[PDB]
């Protein structure tokens, strides 16, 4: 059931509150920090963005929040109700799943609603053919794949691992990574291992034994969800690898507490990239003051109550200044045609009824707003977010922290307590040891990254 | 723009790819001769066939409401809508050609339960149930393509072969379904281009230089890109580089592809669906008159096409489709069986809750596509229409909307024609003595291996 807060021009939201059920379960589990947290981000983003009567005066944005399970058709049967009229929806904040937001944007294109997405960072949405009126806050995965590529470049691995999960977030990041490789990128993958949209009879047990059949492929870089990710932790866990392998997490990974609650034995020295946030401190304390579980004005807050503590009826998400972000770009874009269409008129003018996405599209685009914690909101030709990251790592004694940036630059620092939880200077995945004393070819395979040492013995030196 | 409407009582929406996919501007492209209007006439050919046999739907007329998709997704969907906008209700859209096409508008007509039976869709995507709830399919899924394209690259033992695909599901799927069934059998994939949905004719030149860049891979192995029919069109380059294809569902029996590109030579090898060229239609075809078909909006533009006189001027009507020689496009049964297959599903129903009366008594009008599809639909048998005597085909469904896996295995040839070599049906079987490539006569056997064998 939708949120259906009211409002003279309403708006709308893709947030994955609740997780993909199994064996044909129409829905999952709560996801708690990845759902919740962005949800109530646009309640507080819109609250405080009616609240100002600097920003749209006396105009009151509605909100038709749906739950988009993370289950692509799930989506877009719920997003249906955005255009059941063929009370209008003005823009929908896209989900945070790459395949959902690609396939919402390939419906609400046709109706003409455009979109802003929080997350959604597969680079096929780049495609301005196809998602004209899809729009990202956030930076494209195409840069993501660069700064890991480089990354590993800067730590001198070699002969990486690559697991991706099924979809258009994993499949398309791990092959522009496997390019960008490729691309003079001076490192070969190892192994490649696709893991199912639906994982059956403990397929992360065969995922790791797979990955550890490169047993020397150590570096295992990583394109999934955080369920993904939970299960082939746990996964590596039960192998008893704690400690063998490197993870190199994707933003999907990110400094979400899920992956890595209760598992920090094998998630410890996860080098993980996010695009470049700040904790929001008003939502911190909005969230933190909230007599919840008291006002009840959306429908899942009880399911939140009953599943953080166990009974019948912390730390902020990653993505939620991105949630913020993007409403408030909805809004300053209507804000600014607003006082192109009908300068003066306080309030929802007439010319505001019939918000068309045609026009509204460009207000989206060239919207300038620097944002709610001074980081410049823009939009490029594609409607993409400019590519800067951060570089955390998982460091214990939930303990993430700083290690680097990644904005065109590669912005390490290794003496940032960078070691990967076991042995001295950054261990290394490499595929064949040098030989110093000399190699009658030191035979390169196909693969020009890794060699066979057949030494210069005899009178062949 | 135009949109091929017949007369009411539930209607059949259809989807055919008319017209060729455009270049960077947003139109549509020439008319597809072969794998668009031949299909579209033959569609209408057995909804006259079905108004004209006396014990399917006595009572009842089947329309048609046909539009063109012009092989692009996106412009597939706007055009869809049209579909969905009824709630004239659509009882069904039959088609969507092109796997893509049939992926988006099936993932659009779920939420409007309206039963898609294609003719042509491929990819092994659409086989999941879970997402595709209402989707029905008279083709094999491409993974028995890459069955039968393993077994013939084991028949001539290459066991190093590339790769080349297009985005979007078929290409994908294909090229994974084939690496698995190659490392399967012990076969090399040497490399894996990729094909974007609209990338430029210099690109393709780039590719074929990548192709050229592994010198041992002499066969080339190719998932159709979109279409080969038209996207090969664009890279069977002849920039003195020549290869033994290996073509998926995508080429065969076809010459809009070959036609003035030879680099493509003879001796090719394309795996089509196993099929045979229903008599009826090519009277109906050939007999067909521009002036007297004032039904199909786009065959005067065909005809404009085929024939470069405009109808708007003179030196039109002088030749005829009899004078001109006819090839039945191999799809063109999995077209009319897909249409017949809807008809006897409808008639069914008819039999089910309305049999007291000749026509619908208005209860049923707004048909439900659930039970609809479930119930009816998927529950079809009957004999092939059309068939040679000798034959007992029937075109049932599987569990899962799907039909049954055989292929004829062709090879272009000079004196330049296309030629059936073998077949697949659950066993691989050539007839090489068919084909110049038996009985070597242009040095041995072509040759596709990482390393040479060696001696004891
Ligand atoms: N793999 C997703 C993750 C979205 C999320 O953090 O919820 C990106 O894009
Ligand atoms: N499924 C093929 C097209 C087959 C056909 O239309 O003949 C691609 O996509």
């Amino acid at each position: 059931n939708s949120i259906r807060i009211d409002g003279d021009i309403t708006l709308g939201g893709l947030f994955p509150v609740h997780g993909r059920g199994s064996e044909g379960k129409p829905c999952g589990e709560l996801k708690k920090e990845k759902g919740i947290h962005r949800l109530e981000a646009m309640l507080f983003a819109l609250d405080r963005i009616n609240n100002d009567p600097d920003l749209l005066p006396n105009i009151t944005l509605g909100a038709r929040i749906l739950d988009t399970c993370s289950r692509d058709t799930h989506a877009l049967e719920q997003s249906l109700t955005f255009v059941q009229a063929l009370e209008r929806v003005v823009g929908v904040i896209g989900a945070s799943g790459s395949s959902v937001s690609i396939m919402v944007a390939n419906i609400l294109r046709l109706f003409k609603i455009p979109q802003i997405s929080y997350a959604s960072t597969a680079p096929d949405l780049s495609d301005n053919s196809r998602y004209d009126f899809f729009s990202r806050v956030v930076p494209s995965d195409t840069y993501q794949a660069q700064a890991m590529v480089d990354i590993v470049r800067a730590l001198k691995w070699n002969y990486v691992s690559t697991v991706a999960s099924e979809g258009s977030y994993g499949e398309s990041g791990v092959e522009a990574f496997i390019q960008k490789s490729r691309e003079d990128g001076g490192v070969c993958i190892a192994q490649s291992v696709k893991i199912p949209r639906e994982p059956k009879a403990g397929e992360f047990d065969k995922i790791i034994r797979r990955l550890l059949e490169t047993s020397n492929a150590r570096a295992v870089i990583i394109f999934a969800n955080e369920d993904d990710i939970r299960r082939v932790l746990e996964a590596a866990r039960r192998a008893n690898q704690t400690g063998h392998f490197f993870w190199m997490g994707s933003d999907s990974w990110g400094s979400k507490i899920a992956p890595v609650l209760h598992l920090e034995e094998v998630a410890e020295g996860a080098v993980t990239i996010l695009p470049k946030r700040m904790s929001v401190r008003g939502f911190d304390r909005y969230f933190s003051s909230r007599t919840l579980d008291n006002n009840r004005r959306n429908i899942w807050f009880a399911e939140f109550w009953e599943d953080n503590f166990h009974c019948k009826l912390y730390e902020q998400e990653g993505k939620v200044q991105f949630v913020i972000d993007a409403v408030y770009a909805m809004g300053h874009a209507l804000h600014a045609m607003h006082r192109d269409l009908c300068p003066g008129r306080v309030g929802l003018c007439p010319r505001m009824d019939p918000v068309d996405g045609t026009q509204l599209l460009k207000y989206i685009r060239n919207v300038n707003f620097s944002g709610i914690a001074g980081n410049p909101v823009t939009f490029n030709e594609n409607g993409d977010a400019p590519g800067r990251y951060d570089i955390y790592q998982y460091q214990l004694r939930a303990e993430y922290k700083v290690i680097g940036s990644w904005t065109d630059h590669l912005h390490l620092r290794i003496e940032r307590m960078h070691w990967p939880g076991s042995g001295q200077q950054l261990p290394r995945s490499i595929c064949s040891l040098p030989c110093q004393p000399g190699e009658r070819k030191k035979t390169v395979k196909g693969m020009p990254c890794c060699w066979h040492c057949e030494p210069c013995t005899g009178y062949q030196y | 723009k135009k949109v091929l409407t017949l007369e009411g009582d539930l209607v059949l929406g259809g989807l055919f790819p008319v017209h060729q996919k455009g270049g960077p501007a947003e139109d549509c492209g020439p008319v597809n001769e072969h794998r668009g209007i031949q299909r579209l006439e033959a569609m209408l050919f057995a909804l006259d066939r079905i108004n004209r046999d006396p014990h399917l739907l006595p009572g009842v007329r089947l329309g048609a409401h046909i539009l063109d998709s012009c092989s692009k997704d996106t412009h597939a969907l706007e055009q869809a809508l049209d579909f969905v906008r009824a709630s004239t209700a659509i009882t069904g859209v039959i088609g969507g050609s092109y796997s893509d096409v049939s992926i988006q508008v099936a993932n659009l007509l779920r939420l409007f339960q309206i039963p898609q039976i294609s003719y042509a869709s491929t990819s092994a995507k659409l086989s999941d149930k879970s997402r595709y709830d209402y989707f029905a399919r008279t083709v094999p899924p491409d993974f028995f393509q890459a069955k039968a394209m393993a077994e013939i690259l084991r028949f001539f033992n290459w066991t190093y072969v590339s790769t080349v695909a297009s985005e979007g599901d078929y290409g994908e799927t294909g090229i994974e379904a084939f690496e698995l069934e190659a490392r399967a059998r012990n076969i090399c994939v040497a490399t894996s281009e990729k094909v974007g949905r609209a990338m430029s004719r210099a690109a393709f030149e780039g590719v074929v230089r990548a192709l050229l860049q592994k010198p041992s891979a002499r066969v080339a192995v190719l998932f159709t890109r979109s279409e080969d029919a038209r996207e090969l069109l664009a890279a069977s380059q002849r920039l003195n580089a020549s290869f033994t294809w290996v073509a998926s569902d995508g080429w065969g029996a076809l010459e809009s592809v070959v036609a003035g590109s030879e680099g493509a030579a003879e001796g090719a090898i394309t795996i089509e669906l196993a099929s045979y060229p229903i008599s009826d239609f090519a009277s109906y075809f050939q007999s067909l008159d521009p002036w007297n078909n004032s039904r199909n909006p786009w065959f005067r533009e065909f005809w404009e096409q085929r024939f470069r006189c405009s109808f708007r001027q003179r030196d039109c009507a002088a030749h005829s489709l009899r004078a001109v020689p006819f090839e039945q496009e191999s799809k063109i049964m999995f077209v009319v069986n897909a249409v017949y297959a809807m008809a006897h599903a409808l008639h069914n129903m008819h039999r089910a809750l309305c049999p007291n009366t000749t026509r619908l008594c208005d209860a049923m009008r707004p048909v439900n596509g659930r039970r609809l599809y479930k119930d009816f639909v998927l529950n079809v048998k009957f004999d092939a229409p059309f068939r040679p005597a000798d034959t007992h085909n029937e075109v049932r469904f599987d569990r899962f909307g799907d039909g049954i896996g055989r292929y004829n295995i062709f090879t272009y040839l000079r004196a330049y024609r296309y030629q059936k070599v073998g077949y697949w049906a659950e066993g691989l079987t050539l007839d090489t003595s068919l084909i110049p490539w038996a009985s070597p006569s242009a040095g041995p056997l072509p040759a596709s291996r990482c390393s040479e064998p060696c001696l004891q």
